[PDB]
């Protein structure tokens, strides 16, 4: 069982990072135009 | 043309339009809304349900109502000059008289009012889709206030005009009828929910689509009333859902006629099922189940669980709920879990 | 001169672009209002608390707080003198003056702009540091209070400890816990049933010895935001609108109301059951505890008493293999408190201590928490949903849990509100889209 | 001095019910903002005091 | 579009209104309050005085037994309590 | 040139893709799928689950409770209450099965993911210039479901009492509620009905009137729902032609004049109360239940004169007693 | 017996601080 | 239970807290006097 | 000519005050719990 744990955590992690690191660079600009 | 003289006055665009409908709609729609309030605050049902109705008795807004008549009555329309009260407001008041009353006047008020749509939309000149949409409601009321009672025992068992009064009606159904398990009612639900979902999906789907066709930071001054064309671009909003929830609209013409269906529709559904409860002809059991349950102390489904509730919400109820059928319930006899 | 130039009415409020001393004296307005309730209702409780009758059977929540620090305490928790309560109550109503008085000043006769007149007390939302500055400042003002307790538990009258050696009795915390891990640990783990983020605080030192760790953190924070302009990444993200700032610091609170409502609902320590009510779980355990006792006395053997479900009538094993009351109370096995702990052992309940060490007092305390449970009725009617009209108490812990939630909830939808629109200012969608250049009209429509 | 007390705060009672009504108008009404603005420091002197009067006075209760 | 609208949007501010109505409101308020303070209400709808629910003794409930002679029952069921 | 990540970050935020994979989506999708497929299967073959503590598994399902109204996904078991039961705990997947393990995994997912939909429901509100408060009307939704999956549980002991996912489990979950919290006697639950029983009432209108006012584009040759080719900036339906009616139904001033103050009101009614309800349940998860009038109304000597809501009490006491029979050995249900 | 007087006074206080402010005219 | 010498005052303080509701409730009195 | 505003405040007390009697009569009325 325990072996699965980590696999699962990793995945979870791999993503959040994708969520956080991702939402960071090139965002407040992510739209059509800024007026 | 005296006929046109009366007509003439009637349908004359007053402040709050009167109309031919006005001669039916308005009176009944009065003593009803009225009668409710009248008994709500002055009359007791103590001689039919030995319970307090009016605010005078001490009752609370929630705990007040014009309780249906004693089942001893039947479906007799308790006329004031009805052999029941023999003609006597005070008694006729005590024998529940107001019920058949409130119900029937409201009956004709609901009639008079649906006709209140057909009149206007025909003068003003528009599709009869409003009045048509009133079918949903005439059904609901008709199903749960006349047919139900009529096909059952007394006028008694019919809903009673109040809050806690109908709240009862609810549990009642969950109990000996197990309404919650009916295909129909499970659709009424479908309507009354989605219809609301729509009412809002579209509601705020609008407030957040429209354009800057006004100046300030508030949308109230924004164009209208009917001038410039359309506030929300049904295209810019479209691609919003077609990419979020997968599928969106096109053609506000239908989105405005599917908004009608949804509720007026589902609401009619239940109304049918409800007629089914008249003849107790309801959806209570799942044969395939009771039989597989009978011979196996190890098979339990929510269904059975729910099913046990009923007995509970019935054994304890009925007696003090159905006074006229002198229920005598020993302490033992009464079902109930262990320790509670 | 507004409403025509100002946007809307209901939303009429909110005028403020670079600066405004009106909204200044408006936060210094309302924020006075708050001080008023503090003292207003306080004086409304002391004006009630019967000589001696459960601090919770009376609608008291402000008092119950002032108590936990140790003002009017009493070996057991029984108020000793209805005076400390009064001191704050008025020191507030009076306090409502200063914080109130000048509130109405900056609001009508106060100088609008904060640039034309003063220049240090004048901001501008786009001003990155002015903003980043004031921050650490109020941060510093928190690091201060963050130390009163330190000095309230260590010097001016320790807190009321319901985990004292002989019974509840305001002792003075002398050994605050300064072990960076245990204190930095709490937050660092425990999310669910096993334990709570921070809702799980065994002793009153892990708190004092910890509030110390925070009174510094936010303090050494002023010396940082005050002393510093944004770093290099956060420039991006974190849109710097005035409105947005409202959300930024808003949805925080929403998170706090939640992490709040929980503390009162569960916590036994910072929320002594003696001043407030008996934590829900504590109630459920009171039940079994009682009937376990009522029964053992009748001559029964809880140790071997076989349940009706076949599980354990009074006791059973836990997924950890420990002993815990039975029936349904298993739902609350994680719960802990002073009246049971001694009647506890090395593997969970101890069949020995549970047979004779069952000291007399516990049976009753264990009783009170049974009768008085975190359940009631809107119109205050204590007892299960369907109890006759007689007792009418409704637990404070029940009241603080509910209340806050409704608030902390809405707030979360309140943060959405602004943090989502304010994303449209620095974008200009806020007011809709432009009738001529709608950004979707220039996109390769997927189909 | 049990007696004279009751009036010491029953003084800061009618003072502020009045301060509540005054102060406002003084920043809103054109009826000379300066004469009212000065009478303003009137009760704000009794205020500071009148409470402080109930101040050390409060200790002499029963 | 077209509107045969009468005054309204102001008639509350009407100087004569809050006058010939500073007499009609309270004259209506107490009018009813008496319909109550008298006890008339009861005698009107038959509603029981909080003392006239169960007779001083017996614990039954005057449930209307039949349907055609209902009133009669109520009759004797009323005199009952005494 | 931009490196490969700067691309990823455009693909995920591209306003082009068939269905937007917003950042939130990066946690929404992976989550949502986990749940669904899990549920979707254990809804088929769901080994006998034992919700309430007592070891007496009640497994409605298909490959057992061969039915659609019956079966559902059964909750966690008191035993491991409010405790996190991570599939990887059960010393045997068979163990993770007995103890409702499948439930959680799914719930936490559909919960958090819905939160993700909540968010990624605004990612376009921004990624595409337009007012952001669409996602806000989705608050009333989410929150609720949260109230019936997370709040009530945290509130009481363990998830054991958390809206079992399945038609009939709903009802059970509900009936229990009504019997432990006079939730039908709530001025909150009122507000769910209040609005829900409104949106239904109103969806019928705007849908009514609108359709009730359409120009003239085909003459029953085909249908009338063609009086609008998509994209046109005109408004197939006539506004004032419309109001002229409702203003004429209930006196004017009562029918809506401005169209934008209309459509808003449609999120106004639903969301406003659907929230309340969401709060109501979430409120009682702490035991501040509906009104208590049991006996309330009294007599002179003291006889108890019955309040309608007294009846409501029996139909409650009834369910009260029978629910979770043989699962508690004492007289007071404090959960 | 009844401070129902106090509450109404405190009440009428601020809703009539506006009256005087509107009858004296004063940029409200 | 208000310290003796102040008993004469519980009569008022008893209505003290219920002020705060009045304050948002007040910001409305004004706004109508200004027709919004 | 009475200030349209005061027409709304004097009345908004009528309900605000009557419902207050109402809410009291529920703590001592005939519909009390005593
Ligand atoms: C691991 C992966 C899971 C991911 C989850 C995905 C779903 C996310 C959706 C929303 C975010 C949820 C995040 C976690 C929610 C935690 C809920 C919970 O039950 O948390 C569990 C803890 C446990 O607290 C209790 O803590 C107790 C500790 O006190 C006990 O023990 C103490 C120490 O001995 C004392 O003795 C005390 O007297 C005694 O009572 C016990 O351990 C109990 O077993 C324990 O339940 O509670 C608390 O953390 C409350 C305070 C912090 C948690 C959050 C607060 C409220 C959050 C609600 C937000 C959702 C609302 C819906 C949103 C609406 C629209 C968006
Ligand atoms: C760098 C200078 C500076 C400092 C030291 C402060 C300090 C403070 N500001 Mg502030 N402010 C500043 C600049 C500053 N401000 C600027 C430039 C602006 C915009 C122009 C503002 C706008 C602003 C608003 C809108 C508000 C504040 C408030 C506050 C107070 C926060 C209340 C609190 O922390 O809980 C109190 C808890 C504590 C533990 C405080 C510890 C005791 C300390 C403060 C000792 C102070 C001694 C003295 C003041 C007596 C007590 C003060 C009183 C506040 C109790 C705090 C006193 C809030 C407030 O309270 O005002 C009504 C508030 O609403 N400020
Ligand atoms: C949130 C914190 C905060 C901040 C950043 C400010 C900032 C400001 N206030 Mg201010 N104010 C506040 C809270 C705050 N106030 C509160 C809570 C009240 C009501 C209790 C007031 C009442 C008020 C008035 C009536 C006036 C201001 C003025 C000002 C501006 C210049 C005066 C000044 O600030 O002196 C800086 C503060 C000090 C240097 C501290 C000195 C403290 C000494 C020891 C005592 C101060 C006098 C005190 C003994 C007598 C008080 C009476 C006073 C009203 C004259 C400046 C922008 C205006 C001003 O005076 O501008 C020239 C002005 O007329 N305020
Ligand atoms: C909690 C902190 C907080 C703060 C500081 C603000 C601040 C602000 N909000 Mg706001 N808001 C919040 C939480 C907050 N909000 C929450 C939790 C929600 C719901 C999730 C909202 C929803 C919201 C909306 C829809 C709007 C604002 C707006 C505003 C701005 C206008 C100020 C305003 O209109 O008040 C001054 C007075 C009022 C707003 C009236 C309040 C009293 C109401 C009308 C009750 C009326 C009584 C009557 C019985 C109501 C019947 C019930 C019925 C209304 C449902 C202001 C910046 C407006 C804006 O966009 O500008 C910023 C705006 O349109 N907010
Ligand atoms: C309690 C919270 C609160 C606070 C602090 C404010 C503060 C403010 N609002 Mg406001 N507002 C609120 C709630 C609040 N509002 C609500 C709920 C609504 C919805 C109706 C509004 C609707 C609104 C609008 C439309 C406007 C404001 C405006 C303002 C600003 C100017 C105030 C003014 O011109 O009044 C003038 C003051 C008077 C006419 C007399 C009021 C009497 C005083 C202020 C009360 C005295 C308090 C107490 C009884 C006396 C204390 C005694 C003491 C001296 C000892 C100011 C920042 C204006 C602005 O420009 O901002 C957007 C504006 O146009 N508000
Ligand atoms: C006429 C009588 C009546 C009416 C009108 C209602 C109405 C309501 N009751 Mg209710 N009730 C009644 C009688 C009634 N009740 C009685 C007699 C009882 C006794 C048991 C109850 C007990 C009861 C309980 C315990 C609860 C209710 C709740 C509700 C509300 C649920 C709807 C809602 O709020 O949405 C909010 C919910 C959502 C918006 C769902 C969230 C959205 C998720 C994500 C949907 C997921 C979609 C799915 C994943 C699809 C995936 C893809 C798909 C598209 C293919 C609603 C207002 C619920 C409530 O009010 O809390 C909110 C509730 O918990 N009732
Ligand atoms: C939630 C319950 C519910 C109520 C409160 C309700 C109320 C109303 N619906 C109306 C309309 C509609 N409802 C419609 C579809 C629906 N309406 C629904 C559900 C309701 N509709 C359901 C959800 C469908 C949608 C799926 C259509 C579209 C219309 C109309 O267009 C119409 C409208 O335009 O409204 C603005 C209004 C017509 C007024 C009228 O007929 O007066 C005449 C009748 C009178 C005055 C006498 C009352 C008649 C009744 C039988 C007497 C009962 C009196 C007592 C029972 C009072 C009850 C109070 C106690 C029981 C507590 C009225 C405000
Ligand atoms: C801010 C507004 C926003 C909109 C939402 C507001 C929703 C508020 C809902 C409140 C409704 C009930 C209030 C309870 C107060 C109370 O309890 O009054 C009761 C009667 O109530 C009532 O009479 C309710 C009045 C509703 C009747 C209106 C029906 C249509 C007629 C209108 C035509 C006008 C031309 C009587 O009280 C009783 O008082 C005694 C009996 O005399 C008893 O001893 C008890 O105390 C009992 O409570
Ligand atoms: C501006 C504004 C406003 C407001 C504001 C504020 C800020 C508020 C408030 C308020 C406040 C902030 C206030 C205050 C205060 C109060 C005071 C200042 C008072 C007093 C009182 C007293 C002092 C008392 C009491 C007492 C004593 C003394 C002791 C004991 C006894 C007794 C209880 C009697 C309004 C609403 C108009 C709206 C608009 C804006
Ligand atoms: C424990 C304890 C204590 C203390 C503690 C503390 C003091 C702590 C802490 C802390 C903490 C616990 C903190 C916190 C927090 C933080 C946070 C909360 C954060 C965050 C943020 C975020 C999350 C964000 C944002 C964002 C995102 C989200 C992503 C991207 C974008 C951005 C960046 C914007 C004491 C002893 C005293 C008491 C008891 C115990
Ligand atoms: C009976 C009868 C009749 C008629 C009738 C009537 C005429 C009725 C009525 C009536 C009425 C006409 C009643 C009434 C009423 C009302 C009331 C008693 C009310 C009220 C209330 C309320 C409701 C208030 C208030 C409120 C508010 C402000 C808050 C929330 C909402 C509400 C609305 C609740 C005749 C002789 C033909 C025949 C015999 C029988
Ligand atoms: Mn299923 Ca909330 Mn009824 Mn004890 Mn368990
Ligand atoms: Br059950
Ligand atoms: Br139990
Ligand atoms: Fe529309």
């Amino acid at each position: 069982m325990e072996t699965l744990k980590i696999t699962v955590y990793i995945v979870v992690t791999f993503f959040v990072l994708l969520f956080v690191f991702g939402f960071l660079s090139g965002d407040p600009a992510r739209n059509p135009k800024r007026k | 043309g005296w006929f046109d003289i009366l007509d003439d006055w009637l349908k004359r665009d007053r402040f709050v339009f009167v109309g031919w409908s006005g001669i039916l709609l308005f009176p009944c729609a009065y003593l009803a809304l009225g009668g409710w309030l009248t008994g709500t605050t002055f009359v007791t049902s103590w001689y039919t349900h030995g319970l307090a109705s009016s605010y005078l008795e001490g009752c609370n807004f929630l705990t007040v109502a014009v309780s249906t008549p004693a089942n001893s009555m039947g479906h007799s329309l308790l006329l004031l000059w009805g052999p029941e009260a023999q003609g006597d407001f005070t008694r006729w008041c005590q024998l529940g008289g107001l019920w058949t009353f409130i119900a029937l006047h409201g009956a004709f008020g609901l009639i008079g009012f649906m006709l209140r749509q057909f009149e206007i939309a025909r003068l003003v000149g528009v599709r009869p889709y409003n009045a048509i949409a009133f079918s949903a409601p005439i059904a609901v009321f008709v199903s749960v206030f006349l047919i139900y009672p009529l096909g059952q025992s007394s006028w008694f068992f019919a809903p009673s005009f109040g809050v806690a009064a109908i709240f009862r009606f609810l549990l009642f159904f969950q109990g000996f009828h197990n309404w919650t398990l009916n295909p129909f009612h499970m659709m009424g639900v479908a309507g009354v929910l989605g219809g609301a979902l729509l009412c809002a999906i579209h509601g705020a789907t609008v407030e957040n689509t429209l354009f800057q066709d006004g100046e300030g930071a508030s949308t109230f001054r924004a164009f209208n009333p009917t001038q410039a064309e359309e506030t929300y671009s049904m295209v810019t909003a479209n691609r919003f859902w077609s990419q979020i929830f997968g599928i969106a609209f096109s053609n506000k013409r239908w989105l405005h006629f599917f908004m009608l269906f949804v509720p007026v529709t589902g609401l009619w559904m239940s109304a049918i099922g409800v007629v089914g409860l008249a003849l107790n002809l309801r959806s209570y059991d799942f044969i395939s189940q009771e039989i597989r349950a009978a011979e196996d102390p190890e098979f339990e489904t929510f269904y059975t669980k729910n099913l046990l509730l009923n007995e509970g919400i019935r054994a304890w109820m009925a007696p003090q709920d159905q006074p006229h059928e002198n229920f005598v319930f020993p302490e033992e006899v009464l079902p109930r879990g262990n320790a509670l | 001169d507004q409403e025509s130039s100002g946007f809307a009415w209901w939303a009429g409020n909110a005028r403020l672009i670079n600066l405004s001393g009106k909204l200044l004296g408006a936060h210094v307005a309302h924020a006075g209002l708050i001080v008023f309730w503090a003292g207003a209702m306080t004086l409304f409780e002391l004006a009630h608390f019967i000589p001696e009758k459960p601090m919770y059977e009376q609608g008291l929540i402000l008092i119950p707080h002032i108590a936990t620090l140790g003002w009017g305490v009493g070996p057991g928790g029984e108020v000793v003198d209805t005076f400390p309560f009064f001191v704050v109550g008025v020191v507030h109503l009076i306090s409502s003056a200063v914080l109130g008085f000048g509130g109405v000043y900056h609001a009508i006769r106060g100088p609008e702009t904060l640039e034309e007149y003063s220049s240090f007390f004048g901001y501008d939302w786009k001003d990155k540091n002015k903003m980043t500055t004031i921050l650490g400042f109020h941060l510093i003002v928190l690091g201060i209070g963050a130390l009163l307790l330190v000095a309230k538990a260590m010097f001016f009258g320790g807190l009321y400890d319901t985990w004292a050696p002989g019974g509840g009795d305001v002792r003075v915390i002398t050994n605050p816990t300064l072990d960076p891990r245990v204190i930095f640990g709490y937050l660092l783990k425990s999310p669910f049933g096993g334990e709570g983020w921070i809702v799980s605080v065994n002793n009153l030192e892990d708190v004092v010895g910890g509030h110390i760790w925070i009174g510094l953190i936010c303090i050494a924070g002023g010396i940082w935001h005050i002393l510093t302009t944004p770093f290099g990444w956060a420039r991006r993200a974190f849109i710097w609108s005035g409105e947005a700032y409202l959300s930024y610091s808003l949805g925080a609170l929403s998170m706090m109301g939640f992490i709040a409502t929980c503390f009162v609902w569960f916590n036994n320590t910072v929320y002594p059951s003696e001043f407030y009510g008996p934590t829900g779980p504590e109630a459920s355990q009171a039940q079994a505890m009682t009937f376990l006792i009522r029964d053992q006395k009748l001559g029964a053997n809880v140790g071997s008493a076989q349940g009706p479900t076949g599980l354990g009538k009074y006791l059973m094993r836990s997924p950890t293999g420990e002993i815990i009351f039975g029936g349904e109370t298993m739902r609350f096995w994680d719960f802990r408190g002073p009246w049971l702990e001694p009647l506890r052992g090395p593997n969970g309940l101890d069949l020995n201590k549970i047979k004779n060490d069952i000291q007399p007092w516990q049976e009753r305390r264990a009783a009170e928490y049974m009768t008085h449970a975190p359940l009631g009725s809107l119109n205050s009617v204590g007892g299960v949903a369907t109890e006759i009209n007689s007792v009418n108490f409704v637990s404070p812990r029940s009241w603080l849990a509910t209340s806050h939630f409704v608030l902390a909830f809405f707030f979360l939808v309140g943060h959405l509100w602004h943090a989502g629109r304010a994303r449209a200012a620095a974008a200009g969608f806020e007011k809709g889209i432009d009738r001529e250049s709608e950004p979707v009209l220039s996109m390769p429509s997927l189909d | 001095m049990t007696i004279l007390f009751q009036l010491a705060l029953a003084a800061l009672v009618i003072l502020s019910f009045v301060m509540v009504i005054g102060v406002p108008v003084a920043y809103a009404s054109p009826q000379d903002w300066d004469r009212s603005k000065q009478l303003i420091f009137l009760g704000s002197g009794l205020w500071i005091a009148l409470v402080l009067v109930v101040g050390v006075l409060n200790f002499f209760v029963v | 579009g077209t509107t045969g609208e009468r005054p309204f949007s102001d008639i509350i501010t009407s100087v004569r209104y809050w006058v010939i109505h500073s007499i009609t409101i309270p004259a209506l308020f107490i009018a009813g309050w008496l319909f109550v303070s008298t006890g008339l209400a009861y005698d009107v709808f038959g509603t029981p005085r909080p003392d006239s629910y169960y007779a001083q003794e017996q614990r039954s409930i005057p449930l209307v037994t039949d349907r055609f002679e209902a009133k009669q029952q109520v009759e004797t069921f009323l005199e009952q309590l005494k | 040139s931009a490196n490969l990540w700067e691309r990823f970050c455009n693909w995920v935020t591209s306003t082009d893709n068939r269905l937007y994979v917003g950042w939130f989506g990066v946690i929404m999708i992976p989550t949502l799928l986990a749940a669904t497929i899990c549920f979707v299967i254990a809804f088929i073959a769901a080994p006998p689950v034992d919700i309430d503590g007592i070891r007496e598994p009640v497994s409605g399902s298909l490959l057992y409770g061969n039915n659609i109204i019956t079966g559902a996904v059964v909750p966690s078991s008191n035993a491991i209450g409010l405790h996190f039961y991570p599939i990887w705990e059960a010393a045997s997947l068979d163990e993770w099965l007995y103890n409702g393990g499948p439930y959680q995994l799914i719930i936490f997912h559909f919960l958090l993911g819905a939160s993700c939909y909540m968010g990624r429901q605004w990612e376009l509100s921004y990624r595409l210039g337009m007012r952001p408060w669409i996602c806000v009307a989705y608050s009333a939704p989410l929150a609720s479901a949260f109230a019936v999956f997370l709040i009530y549980p945290i509130g009481q002991g363990s998830f054991s009492d958390g809206m079992p996912l399945g038609i009939s489990g709903t009802f059970n979950f509900m009936i229990v509620f009504q019997a432990e919290h006079n939730i039908l006697m709530h001025p909150f639950h009122q507000l769910g009905v209040a609005g829900v029983f409104g949106g239904a009432l109103f969806c019928a209108m705007h849908g009514s009137l609108v359709t009730s006012s359409l120009i003239r584009e085909t003459t029953e040759t085909e249908s009338a729902n063609y009086g609008y080719k998509f994209g046109q900036e005109e408004e197939t339906y006539n506004i004032v032609a419309a109001h002229g009616y409702f203003g004429r139904l209930i006196f004017q001033y009562a029918s809506f004049n401005n169209s934008r103050s209309l459509h808003f009101f449609l999120a106004a009614w639903r969301v406003v109360g659907v929230w309340f309800a969401a709060l109501g349940i979430s409120t009682m998860a702490f035991n501040l239940n509906g009104f208590n009038f049991n006996h309330s109304v009294i007599d002179a000597k003291g006889n108890v004169i019955n309040t309608w809501a007294d009846i409501i009490n029996r139909a409650n006491l009834g369910m009260e007693v029978m629910h979770e029979r043989n699962a508690h050995n004492f007289p007071l249900d404090l959960a | 017996i009844a401070q129902l007087t106090m509450i109404a006074m405190i009440g009428i206080a601020g809703p009539m601080i506006i009256f005087l402010l509107a009858v004296r005219r004063g940029n409200l | 239970k208000l310290p003796e010498a102040y008993a004469i005052f519980d009569p008022l303080v008893d209505v003290l807290p219920v002020i705060p509701v009045l304050f948002f409730a007040l910001a409305f009195v004004v706004q109508a006097a200004v027709g919004f | 000519r009475i200030p349209l505003w005061i027409v709304a405040t004097v009345a908004g007390m009528g309900v605000i005050v009557i419902v207050g009697l109402f809410f009291y009569g529920a703590y001592a009325g005939l519909g009390s719990s005593l």
